[PDB]
DNA sequence: CCAGCTCCCTGCTGGCTCCGAGTGGGTTCTGCCGCTCT
RNA sequence: GAGGGAACCCACU
DNA sequence: AGAGCGGGGAGCCAGCAGGGAGCTGG
């Protein structure tokens, strides 16, 4: 009870110490959202500006704006990611 | 309370919770009443001793436990039992406190002068 | 201690000769898998006493296609390396008309000595290796995929197939640990074979810059 | 054991350790004035790296008057037999490795402090 | 309201006192000493110049600043060569206007009953605690700060100091 | 182990940090050294 | 004794298959072997790899820079992919492999670790207008 | 001995002696009050070329500007010395781990400037400005002239428009220093 | 979030007071000044701070705090908004009269009984 | 014999640039009060 | 058939 | 007199001092 274990439910209602400790807990989540938005947005911007001109060319290679080869095939298999599915290899796991 | 208590201990723990209930002890010797009076505070001892006067000459050593707790810098002089010393110093300290209150209220409010803003009612044309 | 230093010398020799076999030099299968006991028998047990002496540990190998193309592996006794030891080694190389050598140093080389190496690099190719770096084979690590040094005809066929210039390939530094392992100079291309989560196998090509 | 500061008497400054090879012994000399004094203890400096096992000597008896401290009547005082005593954990930075309880007798004029 | 009343009654006069007297020499010596402040009730002066008791709704509607004139008593002493000190008592000298917090001690709504507030077109439920500056209601947000005159010891991280005490 | 994950670790990855918050190794042992706790 | 950069070593025996020693038996099944593995609080990867009875194959760091300086550019590409996958899939979230592979290939295409920062991106051979669009616009255009 | 009596109150405590040993060893080369004041004045805002000017500057810093709350008047240096020794003692207590470090977010270590203190800070600055402008006006009319009118000397616009500006905009300071 | 806060309903921010009555009372309630004491008496005594100013030491801090609380509770020399803290472990008594201290009213409990009665 | 002096490695300190996206609404201030001259 | 900017504050997802 | 106008952190980089080999000179 002293160190923040709330033994009540939301139906039962919190004791005043439990109410204050629960407010201390929820303020952490509010702070985490508010201070994570800016760093996440900066990460997204830096990720975009590092790769924005990287693209699949007509010889099926992946090149940047300098026409340097990044990947010889996209994803090393040359396939778009919106049509591949989770499948199982039948011969990998079973014994001889 | 996972404790066993005999009749002495039962009576003195109940009475050690409600010292305030004692008006008149009847005829109990102090040697029996020794525990409940040691866990006590001097105003209650004054109440007990002024309802149960026959205990007075027995309880004086008890007052020492109070004196070295409230007047730890002091010692009795000769012809001074601890009860009368505790009452004399207690009333002397209360009188010193009352004199100090009547000084630092009179000599701080009435005697000296403090400066603050006064209302004007001028309506001056200095701002026209 | 003599035992731990003998273990160090055996590990250095094993990694050196794995490197020489990976570089295409003729190193027989008997001396790839040389055990610690066989190294103790052939060389010695107490390097501080001097039964395995580092000067006696010098390895001379010849390349598979060209038997006259030989390379040395030198083991200086002193922890650092100065200009004097470099001059002695290149004099030995000149009197044995050999243009390639590896120098397995203990602590390092002086900056003047590295300057001498890069100055004499047009004539004699001398590679700096720390003993700490050579205590394991980094190409046997699970993070390191397979590197194959490409011949010039393979490079021209690669650039003709993908219609590329050399600067359009991915790059690898000449100071890269695998690049230093394979002893590749600027302008060469390394074919990297690695497993793929999506395709199974993927081949990358990296120009040395 | 620890070594303390020994002070000069002419200027009440700090005495620094020094040796005399003519007598070949150890002396605390003042180097503001010209005072010298033969040193009683040979120990000049001591580390106490793992000598933080004691915390009882830093505890004062006044914490018996703290109303926010936990009180118990199951740990009687050894020095005076009083039934009640406050208990608390150590408040030092050395208390990260120990939740050890220390006890102080709440009887006035006693102030006896012990452990478990 | 309590902070504004303490500011008006005590802090303005104390600020005037702690300001040093002005000693000026070219020679004649002039000593100016500001002695006693006087604060009026919030009054409005129009272009005619006749003072009027300025009401909070008048300040809000006419975009006035609900401020009270602040007068001060000044003493100017003249110290010449071969001449005694000369005293000039410039009593109640106007030195500016202090904006007044609503429903404070020096506001005109102070001590008024709810009926008097309704007759002045003021809401009796309105708390006060704000100023009227150019007809706009302005509240002073309380500002946190470290406590003064107290020793605080911290451990500065990634610095040359293991610990630091600050007062 | 106090290994950092989430957004700070993503920042430590895409920004090539010479001073990671919680640098660590995963050391694997060879032979009998991996099988008993005393030689580990 | 020990290695200077390593402050603490945490032994543990893993109960999950993420850090076990999977082997192929004589019958041919994948068998997980519980073997004792160590963690460090500092990075001295090359000395640890050189040590006796330490696996010189599977032992790895989480430090990108030392993996690059010890094992090379393709190894740090794979390590970058593994660490990004760990960050993504801690939550059980799944991102398709080609996006992680493209990010790591972008960061490792030029032979060194190109950070996703102005000091990595704005030092390439890209045009001045792209660089000034990202960051340090005036400085990039003055350099141009 | 006097410095350590001001710093260390129980001389039977050896670890406080051990930690004050490096400071005594560092500052042994100065042994006089005037040499120490010279050392202080050598690192001032503008070090004076005259040593006596440095002595005056160091004395002004140590009296007027060093711990104004314990004492600012003359010959109130023993209270300041006990307070500085208490600060050093608190630092040693934190160094020993014998006292816990203070908490910035602890809200008993914080005060709330309400309308009173904030308006007092404003009015202090602006009354200083009003006295400055009165000083300039009266200086001008005693320099070339002989007399000055006081009612024309006072610019009420200073106090009035400064309070009005700071309450209207929320920028708590001066109009020319809003940034 | 977290930076802009609001007052609780019964929270009151202190307005400030002059330390002079408390200082005079401490001077003639057996507190000895810092100027008149040898440092050897500081080790066992209680340092007394008034608005953060170390003004003296006291040999009997418990009855001093009892007296100060009795004075504040009956609205004598000490006014109600004055804060008095006894750091018992550190042997200090800190008296704060300055403005900006946020406080709240609490019922006083003496011997597990409220002093608030039905009267 | 052995003292002399120059040029690349490391380390500390200072500068320098970055810090989510998009919406409503408000108020205030720009743009100032001494003039020298007729 | 369309004549200011800037600063700050509050708020929204 | 009065109208109009001049006067916080967090992490990169380079640039300096300190070191420590090593050629020329006696
Ligand atoms: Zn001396
Ligand atoms: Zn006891």
């Amino acid at each position: 009870e002293s160190r923040g274990f709330v033994e009540n439910s939301y139906l039962a209602g919190l004791t005043p110490t439990e109410f204050f400790f629960h407010a201390m807990g929820g303020r952490e989540g509010l702070i985490d959202t508010a201070v994570k938005t800016a760093e996440t947005g900066y990460i997204q911007r830096r990720l975009i500006k590092s790769m924005e001109s990287v693209m699949v060319k007509y010889d099926a290679t992946v090149r940047n704006s300098i026409n340097q080869v990044v990947q010889l095939r996209y994803g090393e298999d040359g396939l778009a990611g919106e049509s591949v599915e989770f499948q199982n290899l039948a011969t990998l796991k079973p014994s001889n | 309370l996972p404790k066993m208590m005999t009749l002495h201990q039962q009576c003195i723990r109940v009475l050690k919770n409600n010292i305030d209930s004692i008006f008149e002890v009847g005829g109990v010797p102090y040697s029996v009443l020794e525990p409940v009076l040691e866990r006590c505070t001097p105003d209650q001892l004054y109440r007990i001793e002024e309802y149960n006067h026959v205990l007075i000459e027995e309880t004086d050593q008890l007052w020492k436990v109070h004196c070295h707790r409230d007047f730890k810098e002091e010692r009795p002089e000769e012809y001074e039992s601890w009860r009368e010393m505790y009452l004399r110093l207690q009333d002397a300290r209360e009188q010193r406190l009352r004199v100090l209150t009547k000084n630092i209220q009179f000599a701080h409010a009435n005697k000296p002068k403090g400066r603050q803003a006064k209302m004007a009612f001028v309506n001056s044309v200095a701002k026209p | 201690d003599d035992e731990e230093e003998t273990y160090r010398l055996w590990k250095i020799r094993k990694t050196i000769m794995q490197l020489c076999h990976d570089r295409g030099y003729l190193v027989t299968q008997d001396e790839l898998d040389q055990t610690l006991e066989e190294f103790k028998a052939q060389f010695g047990d107490k390097p501080s006493e001097g039964r395995p002496r580092r000067t006696d540990l010098t390895v001379l190998v010849a390349h598979n296609d060209d038997p006259t193309d030989q390379m040395f592996v030198f083991f200086p006794e002193e922890p650092k390396v100065g200009i004097k030891t470099i001059k002695v080694y290149c004099q030995r190389m000149q009197e044995e008309n050999i243009t390639r050598a590896l120098i397995v140093v203990q602590q390092g080389m002086t900056p003047s000595a590295k300057q001498s190496l890069v100055d004499m690099a047009p004539k004699y190719i001398l590679e700096q290796f720390l003993q700490q770096e050579l205590l394991i084979n980094i190409t046997e690590h699970e993070l390191v995929p397979e590197h194959v040094v490409m011949t010039k005809e393979e490079v021209t066929e690669l650039l003709a197939r993908y219609k590329l210039r050399e600067n359009q390939l991915p790059r690898i530094q000449a100071g890269d640990p695998v690049a230093r392992y394979f002893g590749i100079k600027r302008g060469q291309v390394v074919k990297i074979i690695r497993p793929s989560e999506t395709a199974g196998r993927y081949i990358t090509y990296r120009l040395v810059q | 054991g620890f070594v303390g500061i020994r002070f000069c008497q002419e200027c009440n400054n700090m005495l620094y350790p020094k040796e005399d090879k003519e007598n070949r012994i150890l002396l605390y000399a003042c180097r503001n004035c010209d005072y010298q004094q033969e040193a009683d203890n040979s120990c000049i400096y001591v580390n106490k790296i793992t000598h933080e096992v004691d915390e009882l000597t830093q505890i004062i008896a006044d914490v018996s008057q703290d109303p926010t401290l936990p009180r118990t009547e199951d740990h009687p005082c050894q020095k005076c037999g009083h039934k009640e005593a406050v208990f608390f954990q150590s408040h030092s930075a050395r208390a990260e490795d120990a939740m050890r309880l220390y006890y102080v007798c709440t009887a006035p004029h006693c102030g006896h402090r012990w452990t478990e | 309201l309590d902070s504004f009343d303490e500011f008006i009654q005590m802090s303005v006069q104390r600020i005037v006192e702690d300001a040093p007297p002005i000693d000026l020499q070219a020679p004649p010596r002039y000593l100016l000493k500001f002695e006693q402040i006087y604060l009026s009730k919030p009054t409005h002066w129009e272009r005619d110049g006749a003072p009027s008791p300025m009401m909070p709704n008048e300040a809000r509607l006419r975009n006035l600043t609900y401020s009270a004139p602040l007068y001060v008593d000044i003493t100017k002493t003249v110290i010449k060569e071969g001449e005694e000190q000369l005293q000039t008592q410039h009593q109640k000298t106007f030195i500016g206007k202090i904006p007044i917090m609503l429903r404070s001690t020096y506001c005109l709504l102070n001590g008024l009953t709810d009926r008097d507030l309704c007759e002045l077109n003021e809401c009796p439920l309105d708390p006060g605690g704000y100023f009227i500056i150019n007809g706009s209601e302005k509240v002073l947000i309380a500002q946190e700060k470290m406590a003064t005159n107290t020793v605080y010891v911290f451990a500065k991280k990634d610095s040359k100091y293991a610990y630091t005490g600050e007062c | 182990k106090n290994v950092t994950l989430g957004v700070p670790r993503l920042k430590e990855l895409i920004n090539i940090s010479k001073k990671p918050k919680t640098p660590s190794l995963t050391v694997f042992l060879l032979g009998q050294s991996a099988r008993d706790a005393e030689r580990a | 004794q020990g290695i200077e950069q390593i402050s603490k070593v945490y032994m543990h025996l893993p109960q999950t298959d993420n850090k076990k020693k999977i082997i192929i038996t004589e019958d041919g099944e994948f068998k997980a072997l519980q073997e004792w593995i160590l963690e460090t609080d500092g990075v001295s990867l090359m000395r640890v790899l050189s040590e006796k009875d330490v696996d010189p194959v599977r032992t790895t760091s989480n430090d990108i820079v030392e993996i690059f300086t010890v094992l090379g550019i393709e190894a740090v590409r794979k390590a970058l992919e593994r660490e990004l996958y760990h960050v993504i899939s801690f939550d059980g979230s799944y991102v398709n492999y080609r996006h992680l592979a493209l990010l790591c290939d972008t960061m490792t295409c030029r032979g060194h670790l190109m950070a996703i920062t102005r000091h990595g991106v704005n030092r390439q051979d890209t045009g001045p207008l792209m660089k000034c669009s990202f960051e340090e616009t005036v400085d990039v255009l003055m350099e141009a | 001995r006097d410095i350590l009596e001001h710093i260390i109150y129980d001389f039977e405590d050896p670890e406080m002696m051990e930690m004050v040993k490096p400071s005594l060893d560092e500052a042994f080369v100065i042994q006089e009050q005037n040499v120490a004041l010279n050392f202080i004045g050598s690192r001032g805002a503008k070090p004076g070329v005259t040593k006596e000017k440095r002595i005056k500057y160091a004395k002004e810093v140590l009296q007027k500007e060093m711990l104004p709350h314990v004492g600012v008047s003359d010959f109130c240096e023993t209270k300041k010395a006990y307070f500085l020794g208490y600060m050093v003692h608190r630092l040693l207590l934190a160094a020993l781990g014998r006292r816990e470090l203070d908490d910035r977010d602890h809200y008993g270590n914080k005060r709330l400037d309400l309308a009173g203190p904030l308006l007092a800070f404003l009015f202090r600055g602006m009354f200083k400005n009003l006295l400055k402008e009165v000083r300039i006006y009266a200086q001008k009319f005693i320099d070339r002239g002989k007399d000055f009118n006081l009612e024309l000397a006072i610019k009420t616009r200073i106090i009035s428009d400064g309070l009005k500006y700071s309450l209207a905009t929320g920028n708590w300071g001066d109009q020319k220093k809003a940034h | 979030v977290g930076l802009v806060k609001n007052l609780a309903l019964m929270a009151y921010i202190s307005v400030g007071s002059q330390p002079s009555p408390i200082l005079e009372f401490l001077e003639e309630w057996s507190m000895e000044n810092l100027e008149e004491i040898s440092p050897a008496a500081i080790a066992d005594a209680t340092k007394i701070f008034v608005n953060g100013c170390w003004v003296g030491i006291h040999k009997d801090p418990e009855q001093l705090m009892n007296t100060l609380r009795k004075l504040r509770r009956q609205m004598d020399i000490i006014v109600s908004e004055v804060s008095m803290i006894r750091d018992i472990r550190e042997r200090e008594i800190r008296i704060y009269t300055d403005a900006g201290r946020i406080c709240r009213p609490l019922l006083i409990v003496e011997k597990q009984k409220l002093l608030l009665k039905k009267r």
